[PDB]
RNA sequence: CAUAGGAUAGGCAUUCGUCGAAUUCUUCUCUGCGGGAUUCCUUGU
RNA sequence: AGUGAGAACAAGAAAAACGAGUCGAACCUACUUGAUCAAAAGAGUGGGGAAACCCCGGAAUCACAUAGACUCACUUGGGACCGAGGAUUGCAAUUAUUGGUCGCGCAACGAGGAAUGUCUCGUAGGCGCAGCUCAUCAAACUGUGCCGAUUACGUCCC
């Protein structure tokens, strides 16, 4: 009687894949009740990568002060977001996660090297840099806006999530690739 | 003038423990802690000058005494620290402290 | 600006009553400035819509609560 | 019974036991029926002043701590049993209190 | 006149209180009722019982 | 069908249902019964020197008092000054930092004393308050009302 | 409150000689008025019979006349004496709760009576200096 | 089966100033001395 | 504005005095009262020398399907400034000791230039609570718990 949990009683991780074969090891799409779980996923280099990709945006909503330690605040504030995501895909939304964290961040990138050599980016900060840029801006679009953070959390994952440019994440991921360019 | 809907005439006449219930809480407070404890002898000395004729400046170290109605009409002389404040007592004065009138400091002037 | 009116004209609450119904993804936000009414009142008139049983709600909590038509 | 109960009280960690088991040892020998030596909880006390005398320097702390080690028993001899078991010339250090229950 | 300590008969203030061991009223310990003052008392700590542990 | 019997379960009491539906439906018996006792001075008052502001619920000395039954409940022998730190805040000082308050035990007091009047609660035998055996009844009975759902 | 708008509805309302948003809940916006404040409008919302859940600007001109009597004569209304702004007025010595331009007005006749007399507290308002327990070195800088 | 009412375990139903009696216990609690960790084991440098 | 669940470190009364060699009172506290009507009080009555009473320590963040008000505004954000009652500490409150009540809020402040500080896991940050100064007063410090991450696991660029 194992029954294979969804996430908060609604959504099913039975079909996840990554588009990017690139990002299949660093984004995991392991199981779970609610995104809080309490673990150590710091003490080792790369066990962050092992953590639920559902409950990395939950920690990526605890910044700026307001918001350090309030976990069970940010796993209610993504239960309304994913099921918006539902309502503006028709589609399983932990599957619109995942295809919008594999577009989020550069895969390109230039720093001082020695000039300003362009180089690449690994796996595991194109998963990091991802998720801080989705919560990142969405944060911003809710700062003295109508708008609900469950909206404009759900608005920057699914622009991503289709690639789309209005997306704060996709402004940025292209401007950095496009100085990578022409900083080769 | 008036000080709590009373004039010089209806001040005067007032009772001390009807005083008490007109003025403002500090003030009845130390009113209450000085019911059994031998009155300044500020007090005393400004009735002395009073019955001669402004009368004589009498001077002064308290500075923790409310002015009471008796007291209204008479010149004190009150110690801010180095000298004597020459202040005589106008009956809109009635309640505050002799410390109010005497300031221990000058106003800084850059 | 963004000047909201704070109570229902007769024009726009029959706009409440129509074209809400068929957006998906109705929240008291996208009420707020697709119809120019405060959030107080659009919370309110979305809570007069599931009573009529003429949306749906999908998802409730104390502050966010989100919306949709109904498919029949 | 009478139920005297003694309060063993000291500073010092190893004359506390040194008592207790010494003041236990003498009560098996009457077999007086006693309730075990129980350990009631040690209190720490803390003094942290600064270090230093003047006003300077790093500002450094040190934190002095002084425990009460802390035990009691139950017997149910009588009054002068109970002082033929309390009579020995213990450690320096080490308070012993006689206390009737009920 | 003997108004001679008269503020100091009185036992209300900073000036009452005084160093056990250094006759001073400037910083005193007066926690657990010790009356010692701050400087007097690190002299005296390993006489009194109190060692720094940690 | 969400109202039945789980397996051989027959009966609730407090704590086997929601806590606000309890007192929810406690405030909402109060008033349709009629028989209270809400004192002048709940119009004009405030909850505590913590709060701000006044507690703009026109039934909120029936919720509070509601609350303070089931706080009676559990806890038998609480007082005025434990009920205190129950419904007590975290008052906002301007530029100073913020520290709790304990809420005023006058309408902590009104609210046993209402209680008393209706039978609900005895004084104790020693310590502060305790729920008489009707109390008991009444909060029960009540509590499973709730599980069917008949909040009236 | 899915009700629709009336006809009469202003923007803004004036009363006690203050203008008043009507787009505000109906305490919110009689706080507007100077002496009111929050606590106190929740109660001349109270003794008027009027629902707190509508807009200031549905208040009619009957409902506006019995509101202004709450706030110029509260005491005939049984809003208590420890409710009210100005309690044992000194030469006055009767207890009064101050509209809008009566604030302001005693306000200037209390900071004069400070200063006809050479009380210290009428000292430092005319130096324009802070005049309770403030230090005033580092934080003054007007 | 809330005014509109979702999601979520299930031999002897459950609850406890009830200021009950009993009669067996150390699971948690306290704590004086003591175990335990050593690169110990494993397979690249 | 309600309502729920719910911590750890801790403190606590007195003398060769004044009172009944023994006992009292000073200290912290529950509980009742005040209460046929605001807080803040003021009073009774218990208990505690502190694992024994406070105490089933009802901290605050948080939580809530609370069918609660606000709805993007210098606004129900913010609470500086000061006006008027009142009550406690003290031998004394004026150059408000402190709390509480109603006003004021039309005082800047809409996330901060050049610069700059601390930090690698139960951590940063947030959150309160004790103790210490203390008759009265914590935006302090010494402690303690609660909620709980981002990033790196590198290098000699400064
Ligand atoms: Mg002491
Ligand atoms: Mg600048």
């Amino acid at each position: 009687s194992s029954k294979t949990p969804k996430l908060f009683n609604k959504w099913s991780f039975e079909g996840l894949e990554t588009s990017e074969l690139a990002l299949r090891d660093h984004i995991s799409t392991t199981a779970a009740y609610v995104p809080h779980t309490s673990g150590r996923w710091q003490k080792r280099r790369f066990h962050k990568a092992r953590m639920p990709i559902v409950e990395r945006l939950a920690n990526g909503l605890m910044f700026k002060g307001r918001g350090n330690g309030r976990k069970l605040q940010a796993a209610r504030l993504l239960k309304h977001t994913l099921e918006i995501i539902h309502l503006l895909t028709d589609e399983n939304p932990l599957q619109v996660v995942v295809d919008a964290v594999s577009k989020g961040a550069p895969r390109e990138d230039s720093t001082r090297v020695g000039r300003r050599q362009a180089v690449d980016v690994s796996p595991m900060r194109r998963v990091n840099e991802a998720i801080y840029q989705m919560c990142k801006g969405a944060r911003e679009a809710a700062f003295r806006n109508l708008k609900s953070m469950p909206e404009c959390l759900a608005d920057e994952i699914v622009n991503a999530s289709k690639g789309s440019s209005n997306s704060y994440a996709i402004k940025k991921k292209d401007e950095v690739e496009r100085v990578a360019k022409a900083n080769r | 003038f008036t000080y709590r809907g009373l004039e010089i005439d209806p001040l005067l006449a007032l009772s001390e423990e009807e005083f008490r219930a007109l003025v403002h809480a500090r003030a009845r407070r130390n009113m209450n802690r000085h019911v059994d404890r031998r009155p300044p002898v500020l007090l005393k000395r400004l009735r002395e000058a009073k019955k001669h004729v402004k009368p004589k400046a009498v001077k002064t170290h308290l500075r923790d005494v409310v002015i009471t109605p008796e007291m209204v009409g008479s010149v004190v002389a009150i110690y801010n620290g180095h000298q004597f404040n020459a202040v005589e007592i106008k009956g809109e004065m009635i309640g505050h402290y002799l410390g109010e009138f005497s300031m221990s400091y000058r106003p800084v002037l850059h | 600006a963004l000047q909201n009116a704070v109570m229902f004209d007769k024009e726009t609450y029959d706009k409440l009553r129509s074209e809400v119904p068929k957006y998906k993804l109705i929240t008291p936000s996208i009420i707020s400035d697709r119809l120019k009414i405060a959030v107080s009142i659009a919370a309110a008139g979305l809570k007069q819509l599931c009573r009529e049983k003429l949306i749906r709600l999908v998802s409730c909590s104390s502050k966010t609560r989100v919306y949709t038509r109904i498919v029949q | 019974g009478q139920t005297v109960r003694l309060t063993i009280t000291s500073r010092n960690a190893k004359a506390v036991e040194s008592v207790t088991s010494q003041l236990l040892m003498r009560a098996r020998d009457e077999k007086v029926t006693i309730h075990g030596p129980v350990r009631l909880p040690t209190r720490t006390l803390k003094i942290t002043t600064r270090k230093t005398p003047c006003g300077n320097g790093t500002n450094t702390w040190d934190t002095f701590e002084l425990k009460i080690y802390k035990r009691i028993i139950d017997l149910h001899a009588p009054t002068e049993q109970v002082k033929k078991i309390t009579s020995f010339t213990m450690e320096s250090g080490v308070d012993v209190s006689i206390t009737i229950l009920d | 006149l003997d108004q001679w300590r008269s503020r100091q008969k009185i036992g209300m203030g900073k000036g009452a209180r005084c160093c056990v061991i250094c006759s001073n009223q400037k910083a005193l310990i007066r926690k657990y009722e010790l009356n010692v003052c701050r400087q007097c008392f690190r002299e005296n700590a390993e006489h009194i019982g109190f060692t720094k542990l940690r | 069908n969400k109202i039945h019997r789980i397996g051989k379960r027959k009966g609730a009491s407090l704590k086997d249902v929601s806590a606000w539906r309890w007192i929810k439906t406690a405030a909402r018996h109060f008033k349709q019964e009629g028989k209270i006792f809400v004192p002048n001075c709940t119009e004009i008052m405030k909850s505590s020197h913590g709060r701000e502001r006044a507690p703009q619920n026109p039934d909120w000395y029936y919720i509070r008092c509601a609350a303070v039954l089931r706080a009676i409940y559990l806890r038998p022998g609480v007082g005025y000054g434990g009920l205190s730190k129950r419904f007590g805040n975290k008052k906002n000082y301007g530029s100073r930092p913020e520290h709790t308050v304990t809420s005023s035990t006058g309408p902590l007091h009104w609210a046993c004393k209402s209680l008393t009047k209706l039978g609900l609660v005895e004084p104790g035998a020693q310590s502060g308050q305790r729920l008489t055996r009707k109390g008991h009844k009444f909060a029960d009975s009540l509590a499973f009302q709730v599980q069917i759902r008949k909040f009236g | 409150s899915l009700t629709l708008i009336p006809d009469h509805f202003q923007h803004i309302v004036r009363l006690l000689n203050t203008n008043v948003e009507g787009k505000r809940k109906v305490p919110f916006a009689l706080r507007m008025v100077k002496g009111v404040g929050i606590r106190f409008a929740y109660l001349v919302c109270k003794k008027a019979g009027i629902d707190v859940e509508r807009r200031a600007g549905t208040l009619t001109a009957e409902e506006l006349e019995k509101i202004a009597e709450i706030i110029a004569d509260p005491a005939k209304f049984k809003i208590p004496d420890w409710f009210l702004n100005r309690q044992r007025d000194p030469k006055t010595g009767k207890t009064e709760h101050l509209s809008s331009s009566m604030v302001d007005t005693r306000l200037r006749e209390d900071l004069e009576r400070l200063k006809k007399i050479r009380a210290h507290r009428g000292v430092r308002h005319a130096y324009g200096l802070r005049v309770r327990g403030q230090h005033t070195c580092t934080t003054g800088r007007h």
